[PDB]
């Protein structure tokens, strides 16, 4: 293959750095959910069933 | 579409972005790929591109060199655009930044940049900023020129060139050795509850300022000197942005009357008028100490100016108040009142992995040789905190120098950097500082997560199976929070606690006899409470209280003073066990071996709702305990592990641990005395057999077995 | 090339410099050899080069005199040279210095600086400052005129002169009655601790400034009244020459 450098030339909207409601409450979700999940008392069985989702 | 959310990177390598694999597929790019990253005020930066099991699929993992490139922040976001057109560089010019380059000379390229680029072909763009370690020191350089523009990918055979003077820093540049989230080794949990608490309202302060509802004014962190308290507060301000104004104690009582209340109200003033702001107070209890401890003037009025700074929060959006103390109980107890500084954190001392952590952060600049062994430091280095790891590198680092030093005799006002680049810490260097370090955390309880599993523990296996299901249940699924055991000592029962707690990677609170016994000689029952605060804060954890009536047989046991199976201290457990929720993640383990003298409230629904006996070991079991003993030492083929547990009818598990460590010394004195044999043989058992003896006699059994008939 | 560190010596006497064995062969300086230190602003010193077995191959072992005598300070790196030509010396002319001799009177040549010589054979040079120890006083002398020049050795048979006034000290030298190390007797381990922490920050500042380590800030020296704390801080002080200042 043969790459062509107009691949590289791309202009962002002005919007695209303004997150939304969705993607913010997401976040933080996520960063009550991580320190949750940090607090958890679980035995190896049940960590290993979350972990094994991705093999 | 093509975008994600910036997060912490994993590789701390800085040519180099982690995106989870989906995302790697919907582009078509492969591993290895080179992309182009589109930030903010029109920047990019050039970038390999990986994937790992943990970067979430919405998110991209860039370390800080990434983003400051950028000009970017943690939750910000930007595309991805792959840019295979890239090609291999011929010329690129490099000079460093002057902030890192000082009291330092000789040719950097040699040292630094050359080693730095050399097979490593990482993507260079005209402007880039990047840092090299050596030397004991942190050099940042930047990109002044490309042949190739705007970006190209160094080569083996391209040119680098480095002649100049040093970069002045941009106003807008923050410098990489400045502390941020990287630093930071032991305590992962509690920096990750101060970011769901402060990183929000200050990279969104549009969410808080639209209602009404304001979020935590002040946060509390407690824990001994050198944990990290005000790492965490400046690497937060750093990682966001806002600003950092330091108060501490000290510098506000060494003032008059006047000028020490109008220093503290100004400072707040300035937070305000560069919001979004953190204050940090340090040493809270120097600056508001409890009243009915002094008498002047000075330090009651500073106590008052700042509660009503701190309600005055309300009005100054968007600055936050954060304050370090060695203990909670230690300050002024108006600070903690709903609001103000109602929430706290304990940072407590890092176990073994977090010193190791600490350790490969403070040594990024150090040039170790082969012998040193981190991981080993980390295991003795027992009871201290990151400020003693940071002394033991730099006089590890400072035996290392001297060595050399004393022969190279370069007398200059800078040091060549080619004689750092040889300069290395060897073994002999950290075994000396570690004589001479000493810790400064060694008084205060050390809680982590124990290293006996469920495979040192002979026998009970129904217990076995009974706690796993106790813990799992909740989780897998009022379920009960607690559990007694019972029955003979040197059975396990300490083993049992530690050992759910080690496969659930939970902390370990062990509570021994002479420390319920100091709490009642002292009449400083009120410490359970610190107890069970504690579990909470060490959360996942096990809280074990052994020896339920130490205080019962000290006060008489079978004859007894002024009390009976009551005291100071299990009344204060009864009391903090009844504010404890099953969703706390905490397991209460208690253990005693004379169940029938202890508060019977401590078995009353909604405490230790389970009761497990313990026997002595049977035949299998009393192998099985053998062989774990055993385990980790060479044993001949002729010791009969079987032929020893059908004599050890009546023995404990302690019993059989001391007979296999007598076989153990006698098996090392011989080969000691042979080299002035290598494994443990059947004579060294045997003779081991003719002094054990069982220390639970047949009465003690009948004791625990009828107890057990009478409650069921 | 024959560049050694300044170290300290076990031997206090003021005609002597250890050097270890191998170094000696090496440069073919040999027991009882005569030898010049080359100290700064282009002043040496004349002793006689003895072997131990406590010295290090770099380093070269020397007291508190000779180190004044030369203008050097524990820790820095002074050339050594053979001399083997010097030659036996015919007058030489020694005063005290005032600040040493008050109070006290008599011939100070025949109780200090005759048994001093008394078939010593010390080797001196123009200028030199060296302490004579007798009569609960600590006296020191210089040797301001002598025949040969710009050494000698100091035989039995030569003649000393010890007339005229005092001399004058001068502001370029120490007072050899100032608290040093050697004026601490138990605790060694302990002075060696505070001077490894201690001598390096001061004498080669550079060295901190250009490595990205950090210095000791305080050290804290406890125990019972009269052990030493304030004579270890002074000495460090003085042997390094930092500005003392005392709270
Ligand atoms: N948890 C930690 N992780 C990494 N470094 C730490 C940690 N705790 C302390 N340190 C190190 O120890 C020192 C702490 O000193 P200081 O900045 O006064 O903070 P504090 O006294 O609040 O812990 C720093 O050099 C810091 O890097
Ligand atoms: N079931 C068992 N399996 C293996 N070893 C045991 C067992 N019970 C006791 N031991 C041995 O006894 C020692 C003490 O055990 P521990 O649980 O501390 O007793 P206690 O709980 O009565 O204080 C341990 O080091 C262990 O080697
Ligand atoms: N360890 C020591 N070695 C030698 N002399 C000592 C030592 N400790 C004390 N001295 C002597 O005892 C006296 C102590 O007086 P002072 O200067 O007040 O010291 P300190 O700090 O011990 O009180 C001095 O004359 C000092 O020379």
């Amino acid at each position: 293959f043969q790459p062509s450098p107009l691949a590289s030339q791309f202009e962002l909207p002005g919007d695209f750095f303004n997150l939304t409601a969705e993607e913010i409450k997401r976040e933080q979700r996520l960063r009550s959910e991580a320190v949750e999940r940090l607090s958890v008392l679980r035995t190896k069985a049940m960590r290993e069933k979350e972990e094994q989702r991705g093999l | 579409p093509n975008r994600l959310i910036v997060d912490e990177a994993i590789n701390e390598d800085n040519s180099v972005v982690s995106l989870s694999q989906p995302k790697m597929d919907e582009l078509q790019l492969f591993r290895g790929d080179t992309v182009l990253l589109k930030g903010k005020k029109r920047r990019e930066a050039v970038c390999i591109v990986l994937s790992d099991d943990t970067c979430s699929d919405e998110k991209i993992r860039m370390n800080r060199v990434v983003r400051n490139n950028l000009r970017v922040r943690l939750g910000d976001v930007i595309s991805i655009q792959p840019c295979p057109d890239v090609k291999y560089g011929k010329r690129i010019h490099v000079l460093p930044i002057d902030d890192t380059v000082e009291g330092i000379t000789g040719n950097l390229f040699e040292v630094y940049l050359k080693p730095y680029f050399l097979e490593a072909y990482r993507p260079i763009r005209k402007g880039d900023i990047f840092l090299v370690r050596g030397g004991m020191r942190a050099v940042e350089f930047k990109v002044v020129e490309t042949d190739p523009s705007p970006y190209c990918i160094v080569a083996p055979d391209t040119v680098i060139h480095c002649e100049g003077e040093p970069i002045k820093r941009e106003d807008e540049e923050e410098s990489l050795n400045e502390v941020g989230y990287d630093d930071i080794g032991g305590c992962r949990k509690q920096l990750a509850q101060i970011k769901e608490m402060v990183e929000l309202p200050l990279r969104h302060p549009a969410l808080f300022k639209a209602i009404g509802v304001k979020p935590p004014r002040g946060i509390l962190l407690y824990g001994p000197p050198g944990t990290g308290k005000t790492l965490i507060a400046r690497a937060v301000a750093n990682e966001t942005g806002a600003f950092f104004f330091l108060i501490n104690g000290p510098e506000i009582m060494s003032k008059l009357a006047g000028e020490s209340e109008s220093n503290l109200r100004k400072a707040f003033e300035e937070a305000e008028k560069n919001a979004p702001a953190i204050i940090f107070i340090d040493e809270l209890d120097a600056i508001a100490p409890k009243r009915e401890k002094t008498h002047g003037e000075v330090e009651r009025r500073i106590v008052s100016q700042l509660l009503t700074l701190m309600d005055g929060l309300k009005q100054r959006a968007h600055v936050i108040v954060m304050a370090a103390t060695n203990r909670p109980n230690s300050i002024d107890p108006a600070l903690r009142r709903f609001g103000r500084f109602d929430r706290e954190v304990d940072i407590g001392i890092p176990d073994a992995t977090g010193r190791l952590e600490i350790l490969q952060i403070h040594t990024k600049n150090m040039k170790l040789a082969d012998d040193v062994d981190l991981e080993q430091v980390a295991n003795e280095t027992h009871g201290h905190v990151g400020a003693d790891l940071a002394a033991l590198c730099s006089e590890a680092a400072l035996q290392a120098i001297r060595k050399k030093m004393d022969l190279i005799d370069l007398e200059d006002e800078t040091i060549d950097a080619e004689v750092m680049n040889s300069l290395a810490v060897t073994m002999d260097d950290f075994r000396w500082a570690l004589s001479q370090s000493n810790p400064s955390a060694l008084r205060e309880t050390v809680v982590e997560v124990p290293q006996v599993t469920w495979e040192d523990i002979g026998g009970l296996e129904d217990v076995k199976r009974e706690l796993q299901e106790l813990v799992q249940y909740p989780v897998e699924h009022t379920p009960s929070k607690g559990v007694l055991f019972y029955g003979p000592p040197g059975c396990g029962k300490t083993l049992l606690a530690k050992a759910i707690a080690n496969e659930c990677q939970a902390n370990f609170i062990s509570i021994k006899g002479p420390e319920l016994l100091t709490m009642w000689f002292g009449e400083s029952e009120a410490n359970v409470r610190e107890i069970f605060d504690k579990a909470r804060q060490a959360a996942p954890c096990v809280l074990f209280f052994d020896e339920l009536d130490s205080i019962a047989k000290a006060r008489g046991g079978n004859i007894g003073d002024g009390g009976g199976a009551a005291d100071r201290v299990i009344n204060q457990i009864l009391t903090e066990m009844d504010g404890m929720s099953t969703k706390k993640n905490v397991f209460i383990i208690g253990a005693t071996n004379r169940p029938d003298i202890i508060d019977p409230a401590i078995l009353r629904p909604g405490r230790l709702d389970q009761l497990i006996y313990i026997p002595l070991p049977d035949e299998k079991s009393r192998v099985a305990i053998l062989k774990a003993n055993l385990r980790k030492s060479p044993v001949a083929k002729d010791v009969d592990l079987e032929f020893l547990a059908k004599m050890t009818n009546g023995f404990s598990g302690a019993d059989l641990t001391e007979i296999c460590q007598r076989a153990c010394k006698l098996a090392i004195r011989e080969s000691i005395e042979s080299e002035i044999v290598p494994e443990i043989r059947r004579d060294h058992f045997e003779e081991a057999m003719r002094f054990a003896r069982r220390s639970v006699s047949d009465n003690d059994i009948r004791k625990y077995e009828m107890f057990a008939q009478t409650l069921q």
